[PDB]
């Protein structure tokens, strides 16, 4: 799923 | 699959957590001191969204948290984010009895929490936790340990990746006892103070559950605009 | 002068073991067919009868009798579901993947999934008994944790005379912590292992609080649904958390 | 309060 949390953890 | 968090000493664990501490953020500087119901919640949810971005950077800098998978890291933050925000608020409010330090330019007493219905209940619980932390003489090195324990423990029973978390949790327990014995506490005072601190986390969990429900009703009111990131963290509890 | 502070470690265990409530039975009938409300009616009937034993179990807990009548009411009103859940988890410890609500009512998650919303609470209860099974929790440690829940779950939600009683509760909590360490020292654990086990046990209480908060919310929607019958004492406990 | 009197019975 698309989560903003995923992007913030990978960056 | 070995991690470098278990090899750190107690002093190296304290230093890694202190250097990972998030910054203290500010709120909007409008001098309109009389708050409306939407004005106060707007300032608080705006601050919570900005503080949440720094929390994610703090989580990655917690020894052992980087070793979890992307999905395990997401689960821990999704269930513990409000607790971490709350224990951070309670910690900054220690030297301000009867007041919650949301920001250096946003210090509020309990009478100002009446502007939002249902907020005065959580307000009192947060003030009560500051008094306990104040009367316990909570140190900064103990605070950073309690906050990392919340991150790793709050979602650990809702998942060998679990063993890694329990090994880091035992590491922070060694770090906490190391801090108390360093301060001169006897053996009986060490496990007693260890117990008193960890039992407060059970109440921080309670404030989070009461506060997570209050944040859900404001989504259903659609009066205070919540950010998409705050909504996705809120949706993870339903 | 109180008695809870003058108890030794072995005397603390003996008092908590003698006060243990019995394992009540359910009105479950395997012949009788099963509805979402029929299962919850058995669980709410069982919880109500267990509340009567818990109220009298709390009287035999050291230090609890020394408290104000109003202080006793507050602690039970906030911890009653926590204590029911840890008791259920403790009984289900020897039944992997199943919850032993009663000796005649052993349910797995698929049987417990027949009630919506209960699935999440069901899995968390199973995970708690798994964690107890991994740690090999002893009955001496369980009765300690249950007394800790009773005295700790309501101290931060309660003038100088009112703080004297609050300071007395923390002195009893420290006595139970000394008892937990005294139990772990007998089991051959080193000084490092005692602090780790003590921390591991008290951290589980945070999860039990989470299960009780979620369990209290699902119990509230059951009231408004009005399908499952709820006793008057169980309804009073529910109005204590919402108000 | 039912809990009040049940704790109160002697
Ligand atoms: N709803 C409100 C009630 C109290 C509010 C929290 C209190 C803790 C907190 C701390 C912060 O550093 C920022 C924001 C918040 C708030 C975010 C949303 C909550 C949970
Ligand atoms: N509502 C539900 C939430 C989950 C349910 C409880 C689960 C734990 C539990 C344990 C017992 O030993 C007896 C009864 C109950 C239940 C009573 C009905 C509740 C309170």
């Amino acid at each position: 799923k698309h989560k903003i949390l995923h992007r913030l953890l990978q960056d | 699959k070995n991690s470098l968090a278990l090899s750190l000493t107690a002093d190296q664990m304290v230093s890694a957590l202190l250097d990972a501490e998030p910054p203290i953020l500010y709120s909007e500087y409008d001098p309109t001191r009389p708050f409306s119901e939407a004005s106060m919640m707007g300032l608080l949810t705006n601050l919570a969204d900005r503080e949440l971005v720094h929390m994610i950077n703090w989580a990655k800098r917690v020894p052992g948290f980087v070793d979890l998978t992307l999905h395990d890291q997401v689960h821990l933050l999704e269930c513990a984010w409000l607790e971490i925000l709350m224990i951070g608020l309670v910690w900054r409010s220690m030297e301000h009895p009867g007041k919650l330090l949301f920001a250096p330019n946003l210090l509020l007493d309990r009478n100002q929490g009446k502007c939002v219905e249902g907020m005065v209940e959580i307000f009192d619980m947060l003030l009560a936790t500051s008094s306990r932390f104040r009367m316990m003489n909570l140190q900064g090195e103990e605070f950073v340990c309690l906050k990392s324990i919340i991150l790793l423990n709050s979602g650990v029973y809702t998942f060998e990746e679990k063993d890694h978390i329990h090994r880091v949790l035992d590491k922070i327990t060694d770090t906490l006892i190391h801090l108390m014995a360093k301060a001169g506490l006897t053996l009986q005072q060490q496990h007693q103070r260890l117990a008193q601190l960890l039992l407060i986390l059970s109440h921080i969990r309670h404030m989070s559950n009461k506060g997570m429900e209050h944040l859900y009703s404001m989504k259903c009111k659609n009066v205070v605009p919540l950010s998409d990131l705050l909504l996705e963290m809120l949706d993870a509890h339903r």
